[PDB]
């Protein structure tokens, strides 16, 4: 590490987008994977005041 | 000292430069950057991660 | 052999039992990103300035971007610039703006 | 209420323990009554109990000023510059003792809500979360849907 | 659209409730408890004329303890230092 | 015993196959004593500790702040070794005990800094239409430490 | 008049010092600021018990995330760690999560591995081993 302070934050409450398929699959178990990465609930730095959310592209 | 990083107390201008002098003295050849990881290059709120590799 | 996870990401951990018994050891190096798997950093080097009757023309046209919008569209330009929604960018009142920390407490 | 109060996070004063210890306190500003009952306990504490105080923890320096007051009280000063005033109005021997002990057990913090019980300095050492760890690369740093 | 005639859950029509895989469990568990008490309480070891009277003494003495602690009830003593040393209020510097 | 590939004839997780016990106690062996090189040379710095104390377990490293909630019977300044560190890691190995690592091992230091009250926290009692209203201010004692050092010896 | 009240201003800021950061009218008149602040203080001490129990709830969702990462789901994670006898509360847990991710990686491996060893050993009943990262050390 030893990322200097801001650069450290940055890379820590960054946004990731994230590509999903359709093509055959169940509406609602693509919407349940939507649903995890757009609360941002597959963070381990989550929580529901700070902003972690991500993209989620759906094709 | 306790919590402070090292350049919150010596305040360096050009750290490439001065890296590529020490590289110089341990007789490293010199560091090429490689971008490493990113995430989301169009945007206004980007990620990148660089890494500096020697030979 | 067998690992119980994939030890491409993070770390490669090995477990281990003491011959007492009484203690687990874990040891686990971190693993660099190779060489091969990073791409050249891109390096833009766009000049279009240059007109061969001034030189300082050129310093002229560097400060030619200059917009004004009232408030809609620059919310509307906001909005779809950082992905949130509209209701951001207003202001608020006296009563809300006066009651806010301005020395707020700082850990580490 | 917390909301109604302020707060503050858990810290030492000058980062006490890491070297040498220092004690707190600087002063306790004692001002009793000669005459008048509402004096008695603290005019039994000066009878007994300040000279060995004194001597216990020789950081702090004790006056006693003997004024007509009908309310005692006593001043205790520390080293971030903190003022704490206590009175000692119509109590016994061992309550002006607890006191006097509390205040010199204690540093010249606020005493608000203390907000988060821990204050590591440099808290991660394997390095802290991004979401770029647990997540494996790729050959040449392809992105999905990529050709070259 | 789906209403039940007032305060679904007395009276003659009521909204109805069903028995999940959590309530089936939680019974049957208790169930199994209770026929290990069943089993444990079956054998007795002393058959009611051995325990005639084998904790008479020991009740009698708890009782006397009992009956001796509620008539020994009386106001306590009065001391002279007590009105004494309420006479230490107006005490100066002596 | 034969059932032809069907979608449900095979479980559908991969058939995990663990190691043979003799060479894996060897391999045990020989990680351990990775380990016990690593630390009898020192190769490590900045570890920290997971360590159970007055009913919490404080993820702990060197040169913090505890506050806990209820008095010692210590006089500020002295020195304190707290007991059951139930983990101990540095960078590149972690060490875990079962449930508590050995006292030989794992050896943490702490400082008692400060002994205070807290803040006024307020209990109060409603009840509508009842006359019911009680109210009570409590503070509780407190106590800071500082961790000074957790060392680590090769007996292992 | 014998002996009416002087002090009664000082009772007025008792109840209202607790209410100067209110809205309305509650911040000033004494009817409405003591209704207020009655139930301020009530929600107060009925909001410690929803503070421990949001609290864990929040550190079982960043225990979940970080072992979702390594594909283990939560309840296998503290099963199987309990399994090796190892307590560590959620909170250390998540603290390990966020802070320390190669010791989380250590356990996740440690979980799975103690989960793979109660599979095989519900296969085979045990006979031989019965694991190895089985066996609990026995105190007396
Ligand atoms: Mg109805």
């Amino acid at each position: 590490s030893s990322f200097s302070r801001a650069p450290q934050q940055w890379a820590t409450f960054a946004r990731i987008w994230y590509l999903l398929d359709g093509k055959m699959q169940p509406p609602g178990k693509l919407a349940a994977m939507a649903s995890i990465r757009l609360q941002g609930l597959h963070k381990p730095v989550y929580h529901a005041l700070s902003d972690c959310g991500d993209h989620v592209v759906i094709m | 000292m306790t919590g402070k990083e090292l350049f919150e107390m010596w305040k360096i201008i050009n750290p490439m430069g001065l890296l590529v002098e020490e590289l110089k003295k341990r007789n490293v050849s010199a560091p090429e950057s490689r971008l490493t990881r990113q995430s989301g290059g169009t945007t206004a709120l980007p990620l990148y991660f660089v890494g500096l590799y020697c030979d | 052999t067998y690992s119980p996870l994939p030890d491409d990401y993070n770390c490669n951990v090995e477990l281990a039992l003491t011959s007492d018994g009484r203690t687990i050891v874990c040891y686990h190096p971190s693993v660099d990103i190779p060489y091969e798997h990073t791409k050249p950093i891109p390096r833009p080097d766009p000049v279009h300035n240059n007109e061969e009757t001034h030189d300082q023309v050129l310093k002229t046209r560097l400060e030619e971007k200059v917009e004004h919008l009232e408030e809609g569209p620059m919310i509307e330009q906001l909005s779809k610039m950082f992905f949130t929604t509209k209701h951001r960018w207003y202001p608020h009142g006296r009563y809300h703006r006066c009651r806010k920390n301005l020395n707020p407490p700082k850990d580490r | 209420t917390a909301r109604g109060t302020p707060s503050r996070f858990l810290a030492s004063v000058l980062h006490n323990g890491l070297g040498r210890y220092v004690q707190q306190l600087q002063r306790l500003s004692f001002s009793v009554s000669r005459d008048g009952a509402s004096s008695r306990g603290a005019r039994e504490f000066v009878e007994r109990e300040v000279i060995d105080f004194a001597r216990r923890n020789p950081g702090v320096v004790i006056y006693v000023n003997s004024r007509p007051c009908c309310v005692p009280r006593v001043v205790a000063e520390y080293l971030n510059g903190a003022v704490r005033e206590e009175s000692i109005h119509c109590k016994s021997v061992e309550e002006i003792s607890t006191l006097v002990q509390k205040l010199a057990d204690q540093s010249g913090l606020d005493v608000i809500r203390i907000r988060k019980p821990f204050h590591t300095d440099n808290p991660s050492i394997q390095g802290q979360w991004h979401p770029f760890t647990n997540k494996p690369t790729t050959f040449r740093g392809l992105r999905p849907r990529e050709v070259q | 659209r789906g209403r039940i005639p007032g305060r679904q859950w007395i009276g003659k029509h009521r909204r109805p409730r069903f028995v999940s895989l959590r309530a089936k469990q939680n019974m049957i568990r208790r169930l199994e408890i209770e026929a290990e008490n069943h089993y444990w309480l079956s054998m007795p070891y002393m058959t009611r004329e051995q325990e005639r009277g084998h904790a008479a003494v020991r009740r009698r003495e708890a009782f006397e303890a009992i009956k001796a602690a509620a008539t020994s009830k009386f106001p306590p003593h009065r001391f002279i230092a007590d009105q004494l040393d309420h006479l230490n209020v107006t005490k100066k510097w002596s | 015993g034969y059932v032809p590939k069907t979608s449900l004839s095979s479980p559908p997780w991969p058939e995990v196959v663990l190691p043979d016990p003799v060479e894996e106690t060897r391999h045990h062996a020989e990680v351990v004593k990775k380990v016990n090189e690593m630390i009898v040379t020192g190769q490590y710095g900045r570890l920290f500790a997971v360590v159970h104390f007055a009913s919490r377990q404080w993820k702990v490293t060197s040169e913090d702040l505890i506050l806990i909630g209820n008095e010692l019977d210590l006089a500020c300044g002295e020195r304190i070794r707290l007991e059951k560190v139930l983990l101990v890691g540095a960078d590149n190995f972690t060490l875990l005990g079962k449930p508590l690592l050995g006292k030989d091992l794992v050896r943490v230091e702490a400082t008692v800094i400060e002994k205070t009250e807290s803040w006024p926290r307020i209990i109060m009692r409603f009840r509508k239409r009842k006359n019911f209203k009680k109210k009570r201010i409590v503070t509780t004692p407190q106590t800071v430490l500082r961790i000074n050092s957790i060392e680590i010896a090769p007996c292992l | 008049l014998r002996n009416r009240v002087t002090d009664r201003y000082f009772r007025i800021q008792e109840v209202l010092k607790h209410a100067r950061h209110f809205r309305g009218r509650k911040n000033r008149c004494y009817r409405l600021a003591v209704r207020t602040v009655i139930r301020a203080f009530v929600k107060c001490t009925k909001a410690r018990y929803l503070k421990k129990k949001n609290m864990r709830t929040l550190w079982i969702n960043r225990i979940t995330a970080a072992s979702q990462e390594h594909g283990l789901k939560y309840p296998a994670l503290i099963g199987n760690l309990v399994k090796c006898q190892v307590e560590l509360n959620r909170k250390v847990l998540a603290d390990l999560a966020i802070y320390e991710p190669k010791t989380f990686k250590s356990l996740a491996a440690l979980a799975s591995r103690r989960r793979h060893e109660g599979f095989a050993a519900a296969l085979g009943d045990g006979k031989e081993p019965e694991g190895i990262f089985s066996r609990v050390v026995q105190y007396h």
